[PDB]
């Protein structure tokens, strides 16, 4: 009911090879050509990726910036307020980023900020201006 | 199997069921109550057992009824019917046995047997055992036909059949008790050696063989599961089927490498798109760093916009620094997949150049078994007789398998050097017309009631005809003769004075340099007492080597033996013989095969006897006058010595039934 194991004999395949006397070799030349084609298209991309691999030498290790370790205080200096209002306008509502900018306020206070000082720093407008870009 | 049940099996009969033939002689019992059938079946099995347990003496009906016991020996006619049925169709009291009851003073009916081959002899003995006048007409100066045995000095070697295929159910088993046959088992171990004369290592030898067997199966799948049996209005052969399977295996091998490397480009290209994301990200991180630098050099004290600009540029650079780190995890993952994928390449080839040559040897020996190039064997029907295979080791015959036909010929009227040349059968009887083979002038006329023809199929095939049938054989018979296949096989007998081969191997192969010569001297046999090696020429190679002389052929054998054993170790042979069976005009080949476009049914056509037309028109439908036997006439066991023998016993029963009457059918 099933062919021997490791024997591949499908109905589709046999007409395949038996339409004419040269068809058996003719197909097997197709597959020999399909193989060599894919084979060099590998060494093409192998060399294209070889060049791009070299441009990335040194990695980005010059351009690294040391880690700033700040205990997260909850008082708001005015300086920290002005930093906020600027981050909003430049960052829309990515609180994490905004929290990253101010540096000593985690993401919750940023969101609480957004409502406590919402009237006085005129947040609503700033957001439309940040929406405009 | 043992007991009375073993007798049935050793007689090729089911112990528990009645055969189509026994139905025909006992149609009362088979339609009858199931109990009578078991009685009958026991009486048959028991009587077979009696005969089988000692086959050197006739088993008389009286003797049989004595060792039966009640209730079975109650009904004497049932016992007489059964014993006589068995005696008629040669299931008992066949071969060479001692006559309790000596022959009748006077014979009844006269029958001519064309051919003293085993088929012939076996019927002859049976007919004479039945009290008919039997005469055998033989073109050769010897009996045995295609069972031949070279003898010179104490050298002995069959040029003809040499293997007994296993005694489990084999009628030759009985004959071997009757005639002493030194029977020796064939140790199946066969070392193959390549052209260079070096052995194949057990790695390949088993790998290739296993591939062979797997390939054979594959064709059977093509045949039975995909109905690949016709192609462009012509029937498919085992050879074609094998190529298609080999090509599809070589195709799948390429299909497998294509999707393997296409898994690589799918990944190389995933990596390409990953590096361009990484160069372009690194060039943005180059640029923010400068911007954050530039803006960190505005020495403070700063207004909050220029403070925001340091802190924002610093946030941005550490977020782009985060991206580029995750992307280098992702290039670590992918750059590792390529290492693995390259390290696991699939199979380079289907079969190596050496591999395919060892494969050819397994094909040659396959062509050697069936005596024909595979390209001719019918794919659908070539292994139709595989179902009736005997049990037990295979054997050879040390004293030369001619001992058997010679043994059978004892007591029989045999005209040697008598070439039958015309067979004339008519409503009222037959005339056979033969010549003397030495002076073809001297002509002979033989009158008889019936003619049994054991002419080899190669001779029946011959055009223009070596034997003329008058009237001609009807189309249904001649067509069966064109359709069937007559093969060819040949051997070379090498007679030395030293043993220089491994005496523990019965047989060892030689691998041929091309597909075209795979059969040329591909296998050797250490079979005998004397230092005799025996070398096969099978397949396409068989009919081509027949156009080369002995010396030329012998030189190549020496050559091949040199390779395996070294030019020192093998002397020139003392005595050499080469066979040419397709050349021989009393053979025209070696034995039958199931040709493409033939079927098993042609073997049954070959047996159907011929009944001539009425002489006086409007006279009653006459008797059948022309009968056929021989290895080509026995569908279940053709191309074999037993098959011949059985067919002999068969027609003998049939002719007797016809000219002597069969009182056991009442
Ligand atoms: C030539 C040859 C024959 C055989 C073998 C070898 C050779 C060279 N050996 C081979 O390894 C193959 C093998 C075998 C073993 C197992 C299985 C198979 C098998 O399954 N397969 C499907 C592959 C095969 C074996 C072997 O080991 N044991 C074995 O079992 N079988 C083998 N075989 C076949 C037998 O040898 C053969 O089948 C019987 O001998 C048949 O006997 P026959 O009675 O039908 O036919 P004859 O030819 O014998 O008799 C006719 C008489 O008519 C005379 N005649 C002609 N023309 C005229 C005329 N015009 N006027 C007057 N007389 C005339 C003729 O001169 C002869 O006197």
């Amino acid at each position: 009911r099933k062919p021997p194991k490791g024997m591949f004999l499908s109905q589709e395949d046999v007409e395949a090879v038996s339409a004419n006397a040269t068809a058996a070799t003719t197909v097997l030349r197709q597959l020999d050509m399909e193989l060599v084609s894919v084979k060099r298209q590998i060494q093409n991309i192998k060399q294209t990726n070889s060049a791009l691999k070299e441009k990335l030498d040194g990695g980005i290790e010059p351009y690294r910036l040391p880690e700033v370790i700040q205990k997260c205080n909850a008082r708001w200096t005015t300086e920290e307020q002005l930093l906020a209002v600027q981050a909003i306008r430049k960052y829309g509502r990515d609180f994490q980023a905004i929290s990253d900018v101010i540096g000593n306020k985690s993401v919750v206070q940023v969101k609480n900020f957004f409502v406590n000082y919402r009237r006085r720093f005129n947040i609503d407008e700033v957001l439309q201006e940040w929406e405009a870009e | 199997p043992s007991g009375v049940e073993g007798a049935a099996f050793q007689s090729r009969l089911p112990h528990d069921r009645m055969t189509s033939q026994e139905a025909a002689c006992f149609p009362d019992i088979i339609s009858g109550p199931q109990q009578t059938q078991k009685v009958f079946l026991f009486i048959r099995n028991r009587t077979l057992q009696l005969w089988l347990d000692n086959p050197k003496i006739q088993l008389t009906f009286e003797a049989t009824l004595q060792q039966l016991e009640a209730p079975y020996n109650s009904d004497t006619v049932l016992v007489h019917r059964v014993h006589s049925y068995l005696e008629r169709h040669g299931l008992i009291n066949f071969g060479i046995y001692k006559r309790i009851k000596p022959l009748p003073t006077k014979k009844t009916g006269k029958v001519i047997i064309i051919g003293s081959g085993v088929s012939g002899l076996a019927a002859a003995r049976q007919l004479q055992s039945f009290g008919m006048d039997v005469t055998l007409l033989e073109a050769r100066d010897r009996v045995g036909g295609r069972v031949a045995t070279f003898r010179k000095g104490n050298y002995v070697a069959d040029l003809g059949a040499m293997v007994v295929t296993g005694l489990g159910g084999n009628p030759m088993a009985v004959v071997s008790k009757q005639v002493n046959m030194e029977l020796a088992k064939i140790k199946q171990k066969c070392p193959l050696y390549e052209a260079n004369g070096q052995a194949v290592p057990k790695e390949k030898d088993e790998m290739v063989e296993q591939e062979f067997n797997r390939l054979l199966e594959a064709t059977s799948y093509l045949s039975h599961q995909l109905d690949f049996n016709v192609l462009n209005n012509k029937p498919v052969s085992l050879g074609q089927a094998l190529e298609v399977v080999i090509q599809l295996q070589e195709k799948h091998v390429k299909d497998e490498q294509i999707e393997h490397w296409k898994k690589i480009v799918k990944t190389q290209e995933e990596l390409k798109e990953l590096l361009n994301k990484m160069v372009n990200l690194k060039e943005k991180i180059k640029e923010l760093h400068q911007q954050y630098k530039e803006a960190s050099e505005v020495k403070p004290p700063r207004d909050i916009t220029a403070e925001f600009l340091v802190k924002s540029k610093h946030r941005d650079l550490t977020a782009l620094c985060k991206e580029y780190d995750e992307l280098a995890e992702t290039q670590g993952k992918l750059e590792e997949k390529l290492q693995e994928l390259e390290a696991n390449p699939p199979s380079d080839v289907y079969l190596s150049s050496r591999d395919r040559q060892i494969l050819d040897w397994h094909f040659a020996n396959l062509e050697f078994a069936n005596a024909t190039p595979l390209s001719t064997l019918s794919l659908k029907h070539w292994d139709q007789d595989d179902d009736f295979e005997f049990t037990g080791s295979h054997l050879t015959v040390r004293n030369g398998y001619s001992c058997v036909p010679v043994a059978l010929a004892e007591g029989l009227d045999i005209k040697l050097n008598t070439a039958v040349r015309q067979v004339r059968y008519t409503a009222s009887g037959c005339e056979v017309i033969a010549v003397n083979t030495r002076s073809t002038s001297q002509t002979f006329i033989y009158k008889c009631d019936a003619v049994l023809c054991t002419l080899p199929l190669g001779v029946l095939k011959q055009q223009p005809p070596a034997v003329q049938f008058v009237p001609p054989l009807p189309e249904w018979k001649t067509s069966a003769v064109q359709r069937m296949g007559f093969g060819n096989l040949n051997k070379v007998v090498l007679c030395f004075d030293r043993v220089f081969w491994d005496p523990s191997v019965n047989l060892f192969g030689h691998v041929g340099s091309t597909t075209a010569s795979r059969g040329e001297l591909f296998l050797f046999w250490n079979l005998y007492k004397a230092p005799i090696l025996l070398a096969l020429v099978a397949g396409e190679a068989a009919g081509i080597m027949e156009n080369i002389s002995d010396d030329v052929i012998v030189g190549r054998c020496l050559a091949i033996l040199k390779g395996i054993f070294g030019s020192s170790a093998v002397p020139q042979p003392k005595e050499t013989v080469v066979s040419r069976w397709r050349a021989d005009p009393w053979a025209r080949g070696s034995y039958s095969y199931v040709a493409a476009g033939s079927s098993g049914n042609d073997y049954d056509l070959m047996a159907q006897p011929i009944t001539p037309g009425p002489s006086i028109p409007g006279a009653p439908q006459p008797i059948p006058r022309l009968f056929f036997a021989g290895e080509h006439t026995i569908r279940n066991y053709p191309a074999t010595v037993h098959g011949a023998l059985l067919s002999g016993l068969r027609e003998a029963g049939r002719i007797a039934d016809q000219f002597l009457g069969a009182m056991y059918t009442l």
